[PDB]
This record gives structure tokens, sequence and C-alpha cells, in this order.
């Protein structure tokens, strides 16, 4: 199938910056490429159609160019309302593919996460399940890696996480990861470890607790 | 398949 | 001008069929070359093209979902319908219908989109949450784990709204059980741990379930 590759997938910038973003197509799509801006909770909004035509009503700072397999979207001066996700779409071949999107967020100085680990409550253990959670608070940039370990055994497939929207005031993100185990497995092991990897950390940091101690 | 237009 | 709005069931059972309707005004599916397509978006994922139907009943579906989708249009009601069969939790997403201009260049885009409808696929029944503490022991963190509830949404406040600074209520995750689970945390002075009290106020309107969980070391 025809693949549409968007680069970079994520990008940090400041108000007033000039940014250019690209969409690459595995095969020639002539001029049949559209660009959309999508703010969280809202539907995509058309910016450029037919690769270079500025959609009516759309601000002048937006512009697009390209043909065949290479295309770009440029924002001459970004505004606060431009911190969103951008997508390209080709309508030359069926199916009408969309790119993977480019996330543009607010840039600020690198901030390492403050990490905390929370053992499961005795109340929950009665239910037959143990949830242990790890909190990565107020960090930047967004990319962060959480690795769970139990008695030094790497856990895989039994955790879930979610991240907050970038903070309006301090531009940071926070992340919560939950490791789920049966009560039996929880009482069977001793050390519960949450290891965090992030650019603001010279080396991965590990927060832990011993179930009985 | 090519798009309609 | 042109406007579209998606309607249908916000909740659908695994294996069942999803039927969505796109009602529009400001234009008509009669007017030549005009199209109405469907695009979906899984929470936090990218846009995915589903199908499109034109004025001449011409039709196209995403290859991968072709044996599961059926798209039709009723000119008498200005509505386009999308039927997706044997849905599973991965089909949980926001479904959008959009308009495509006909030959007057401008055909190369989907110029107007609906607000989108959120569809959740779970075999789950309405259920209130269990609220567990995330106990703390300079800055200290503490919180509440709001587990196994359905459906969204749920509200969390701290100290009856008196505590707002340092609060982070995370997006809920849909577990494999089909039930949601979310956490809310707040960061505070460690010195405040022994004197100030911290209580999360949880409200799951769907189940008429309210819980006040006091959290401590």
């Amino acid at each position: 199938a025809l693949q549409l590759t968007q680069s970079p997938s994520s990008l940090s910038a400041s108000v007033g910056d000039r940014i250019t973003i690209t969409c690459r197509a595995s095969q020639g799509v002539t001029s049949a490429l559209a660009w959309y801006r999508q703010k969280p909770g809202s539907p995509p909004q058309l910016l450029i159609y037919d690769a270079s035509s500025l959609e009516s009503g759309v601000p002048s700072r937006f512009s697009g160019s390209g043909s065949g397999t290479e295309f770009t979207l440029t924002i001459s001066t970004l505004r606060p309302e431009d911190f969103a996700t951008y997508y390209c779409q080709q309508l030359h071949f069926y199916p009408h593919t969309f790119g993977g999107g480019t996330r543009v967020d607010v840039r600020r100085t690198v901030a390492a996460p403050s990490v905390f680990i929370f053992p499961p409550s005795d109340e929950q253990l009665k239910s037959g399940t143990a949830s242990v959670v790890c909190l990565l608070n107020n960090f930047y940039p967004r990319e962060a890696k959480v690795q769970w370990k139990v008695d030094n055994a790497l856990q895989s497939g039994n955790s879930q996480e979610s991240v907050t929207e970038q903070d309006s005031k301090d531009s940071t993100y926070s992340l919560s990861s939950t490791l789920t185990l049966s009560k039996a497995d929880y009482e069977k092991h001793k050390v519960y470890e949450c290891e965090v990897t992030h650019q603001g950390l010279s080396s991965p940091v590990t927060k832990s607790f011993n179930r009985g101690e | 398949a090519l798009d309609k237009w | 001008r042109i406007t579209l709005k998606e309607s249908g069931p916000p909740l659908v059972k695994p294996t069942q069929t999803l039927t969505l309707t796109c009602s529009f005004s400001g234009f008509s599916l009669s007017d030549f070359g005009v199209g109405v397509g469907w695009i979906r978006q899984p929470p936090g994922k990218a846009l995915e093209w589903l199908a499109i139907i034109y004025s001449d009943d011409d039709k196209r579906y995403s290859p991968s979902l072709n044996t599961r989708l059926t798209i039709t249009k009723d000119t008498s009601k200005n509505q386009v319908v999308l039927v997706m069969t044997r849905v599973s939790p991965v089909d949980t997403a926001t479904y959008f219908c959009a308009h495509r201009r006909g030959p007057t260049g401008p055909v190369n885009a989907m110029d107007v989109w609906g607000q989108g409808i959120t569809v959740t696929i779970s075999s789950t029944s309405t259920k209130g949450p269990s609220v567990f503490p995330l106990a703390p022991s300079g800055t200290a963190a503490l919180g509440c784990l709001v587990k196994d509830y359905f459906p969204e949404p749920v509200t969390v406040s701290w100290n009856s709204g008196a505590l707002t600074s340092g609060v982070h209520t995370f997006p809920a995750v849909l577990q494999s059980s089909g039930l949601y689970s979310l956490s809310s945390v707040v960061t505070v002075p460690s010195s405040s741990l022994g004197t100030q009290t911290y209580t999360c106020n949880v409200n799951h309107k769907p189940s008429n379930t309210k819980v006040d969980k006091r959290v401590e070391p």
C-alpha cells in the first residue's frame, strides 16, 4: 500500500518561530496532497489543498509546496493556536492515506521527571489484584521510558500508562504507569522497581520498595 | 486504483 | 454554509455491528463529484481513512476493512451511513465524516469535517469505581487510583476543590477487562504531611457513585 511518511513526527518550538514540516509519499501523487491542523478535542481543519493552495479563511502564515513524492508545510511565524498535530493526506490513489502526523509542542528547558512509586493498598489486595503505580512528574521533553522490574525480572505486557497534556503554565508533562499483578504474584515477590529513562537524567533513575519492608 | 479526479 | 454531524451509539459490544449516520446541510450529494467520506481516530493515534461515497453512488473502502464496511447514502434525507461489522476494542475511536468538493484542484482535500462521534467498544456494563489510595512518605506525592469503572467519564477533585495547585488527573486507560482505570495525583510539601489532610472526591455520574477517599502515608 502507498505509505505517507511525516517528518519530524514530533517537534518543539516557540511562538514566533518559523517551522517547516514534511510529508513523503512512497509513490507519485502529483499535486493531490492536503494538510490539516488538529487541535485536541477538535476535528482536523483544512489548511492547504492541492499541495499548494491556501484554503479560504486560513491565515497567511501557512503555506505548502511540493509535488510527486515530496511535500512541505511551512508556518512563517507560529502562534499559540498552532501548537497542535498536523497531518497530510494524499487523494491520488485509493485508499486516501493520511500521514502519521507531526506533533508541535511548546519548547522550554529540559526538565527531568520527579519520580515516585506507590505500592498497592491492602484494601485492593482483597479484591485479588495488586496495582502498583509509578509517577513521573513535571518533565520535558515528552519522551520518557518506564521499565518495571519485580525481583529484577523485567515486566512486559502487564502495564499501562497515560500522559497529561502539556501544562499551560510550565510547559511540562507528567506520566502515570500502572503495573497490574495478581495478589498471589505480588505476595510471591519482594522488590518492586520503577526505572525511568529521560533526556534530563544523566542516567536512568530507579524508585523502589520492598513489599514487606 | 486511481482517484476519481 | 456546509456542516456535518455524526450520530449513533456511543457504546457498542464486541462482535456487534456499529451503525453511524452523517447528516449534512449546506450542500447535497446530488451536485456532481461531491463526496462524503469517513475517517476514524483511535485515542491519541493518527487519522485513518475508512471509506467514501459520491454523488453517483460510486464507492471506495479501505482495503484492510473492506469485508467489514458498508457505506450508503439517502438523498431524501441528506444522510450517509456507515456500517462496520464484528467490531472489537481496537475499533474504539472517534469517527468523523467529511465533505469533499467536486470538480469546480479543490477536490484534493476534505474541506469540511463533522465534530466527530466517540465510540467505545466494550462488553462492559455500567459500573462504579473502586477508589484506592496512592500513599506518600522536600516534595511528596500522593494520590488516588480510581479503578474498574464504566463508562467514561469520572470526575476527581481534591479537598472539595480547595486543592488545585500541583494536581494531575491522568487520562483514563481502557483495560483489557473492558473497564477503565485512572489516577489523580497531587504534589505537596513533605512538611505538610503530618498536619494537612488530603482527600480525593470521586464522582462517577453514570453509576451515581460518589466516593471520598482520604489519603495518608
